């Protein structure tokens, strides 16, 4: 039988796990009023 | 009576405390009115936009 055969050359393998990031701002910092009152302008 | 005779500048300046000190008490109370005036005429309409209600 004519059997094509592969001899294993091994070593380097970059493994990268691609997987779903959910990006967010570095400082969100929602401006909440420290002090009550009508927003005048 | 300043410079002249009885008032003896410290006993004057003990009163010039009490004027400057109790006029400051007015500034406490006149603002304590202005606090409780903007809880009286502070009823309500509108919020300071002008438009269609």
């Amino acid at each position: 039988p004519a059997v094509g055969v592969v001899t294993v050359k091994t070593e380097p393998l970059q493994i990268t796990t691609e997987l779903p990031g959910r990006t967010s701002a570095y400082r969100i910092a929602e401006v909440r009023p420290q002090v009550s009152g009508i927003i005048l302008k | 009576l300043l410079g002249t005779q009885y008032i003896s500048k410290q006993e004057y300046d003990q009163a010039l405390a009490d004027a400057q000190q109790a006029n400051a008490a007015v500034t406490a109370a006149k603002a304590a009115v202005e606090t409780a005036r903007i809880n009286l005429a502070y009823t309500k309409v509108t919020s300071p936009i002008s438009g269609r209600i």
